[PDB]
């Protein structure tokens, strides 16, 4: 398991 | 010009507890509408967003919108000096160099100017297979349970926050003041303890707290300030290798 | 198979603030007459005998003895993970390399895993020339207050409780909420303020505590766990050189 | 031999919680009228002035008058040793190399012998521009709240209090339980909150606090200890360079 | 005066 | 702004 950044779910426009 | 006062000042100052430990520098975004503040936090694995409706407020003026950057820590530095029960005014010019902060005890006026700063990412649409209502407190003392067991939280949803690490493991089992679950599909996600242990800070706002989840997508984690708005917690989970 | 419930869960949960501080890893000898924990500390000066027997559980079963080396660090961090008014049963097999711990709030269940880790001194016979019944608050803020005055407490048995150190010195004289002292002959011994200090972390068990004296042995500060049965500490005093 | 007996031993305890952090050694001036106490701090920027009227003590007798050097830690850590409601009485002969302090419980009496060390400057006579009398409490928040906007506080005597750093300023204003002000010419002066906030330790031994200001002199903080006399904290200022 | 330990008073039968 | 000492101020004599 290992923690993932928010950036690589949520997008800029 | 802007100009907000808050008769129940401790939001704000409960708001700043709350922002303090997580974002170093964030930007406020005054409107018309209110207060929005939306910021991820100094690890990247979290989006918060706070909104405080203009509504909540005791008056509210903003003629022209303004994104005032601030630092959080300063900013709560100064809100630690209003007491628990004082009239706060917020107060800012265009082209504003300084935040003002007016703390009106109920014969003693307290006036702050809080130097800004000069300082992105979206909200997707996103239906949650299961939301989770449940009070502010069962839910923080969880995540500071568990946090003596291991760093990560299994939250499987009859609610299941179960945690392991050299020691044991531990399962805590919520079901149905009250805890409430709409669950549309049955979700299973690992999320960090150590920030939703930061989320908890946020537990003085409401005596209730949501938790909506959906596979692979971040966590939300809302706190509603009852009349004003609400401070959301988005936390980007773990995944397996 | 045994099985343990405790209502009064907050028992045990006391019952590991005192010794988490004074034994890192301990076995619990669990038998039908009930749980026993005897074990020195890790300074090697002091001796802990802790009793719990079985009538004072609500439920008790215990198929076969079992001796569970026991992390009591991790163990009270899983107890400390358990409402101050939740309903502790404790559960493990035989060949267990775990112990379960449940603690069942009065919607919520939580259930906890301990590792257990795997695997000495005998209590003599002793008639006590002095036995001093005091309350156990009293007597913290005894051995409290001298450890500002010095390192060893004579205890001199009225019973008078010395301290000095470069400061200067303290006497503190009792007589006989009550306190009462049963003396068959007057002794002076002199016990390390640090291990009393430690031993009165079990205050929270009982109003009262019990200083059991004799010349040239070690001292029995025993705390009484009311129905449940005890916990006794064993001080090995300093002797002069 | 003096020997002063006091009941509300508290107001001991106070004094010595207001002092022990800004005096290292002292020398406490036994005379007939009472126990004087004057000492600059060891940061050499203050002057505490201690009085406590003979009157004041339930019994008190000093046949000659004695000066007692003072470690006050020690003498702190003595009093942290009585109970907030014992009766202390103070002890010394001629030639002490001791001070004695009894703390009778209203069946525990504790004796402590504090060593004595072995043992300069006067206070003008001011006519004060400014004297402000407010809450005790008030005026401690208002150099709590201050030092987390800077080091320095701008007293404008209604009275301002204002403070400024990296982070932005800040202004307090206090007009007239009730905030009073003889003023007989406006006053501004700036001071170290550093030192203020060890005065505001003395807090607890008065409801109300008196600042005496004039232009270019020490700063007077006047805590009044019912009855027995009172402590003085006065406090060069901080000058333009 | 020096402290002594708890196995020179109580010992293993 | 500096701070100075309170026998800047007092005096002994």
């Amino acid at each position: 398991t290992r923690q993932t950044t928010i950036t690589s779910h949520f997008a800029k426009g | 010009m802007f100009e907000a006062r808050l008769v129940q000042g401790s939001i704000l100052k409960k708001v700043l507890e709350a922002l303090k430990d997580l974002i170093n520098e964030a930007c406020w975004d005054i409107s018309s509408s209110g207060v929005n503040l939306q910021s991820m936090d100094s690890s990247h694995v979290s989006l918060v967003q706070l909104t405080l409706r203009s509504e909540g407020f005791d008056t509210y003026r903003c003629d022209r919108n303004l994104a005032m950057g601030v630092n959080l820590t300063s900013m709560s530095k100064i809100l630690k000096c209003a007491g628990n029960e004082d009239i706060i005014t917020l107060r800012a010019e265009d082209n504003a160099d300084t935040l003002a902060l007016v703390f009106e005890a109920p014969e003693k006026v307290s006036d702050y100017e809080m130097k800004l700063m000069d300082l992105q990412l979206g909200i997707p649409e996103q239906e949650y297979s299961c939301v989770v209502k449940m009070p502010s407190g069962e839910f923080a003392r969880i995540c500071r349970d568990l946090s003596h067991i291991g760093d990560a939280v299994v939250i499987s949803c009859g609610v299941k926050f179960s945690a392991s690490g050299e020691l044991g493991n531990g399962n805590i089992k919520l079901s149905q003041e009250a805890v409430t679950i709409e669950m549309n599909e049955p979700v299973q996600l690992t999320f960090a303890l150590r920030y939703l242990n930061f989320f908890t800070k946020a537990t003085p706002l409401s005596s209730t707290v949501t938790l909506s989840m959906s596979a692979d997508v971040p966590l939300v984690v809302e706190y509603k300030i009852a009349d004003m708005g609400h401070l959301k917690y988005y936390l980007a989970p773990k995944i397996e290798d």
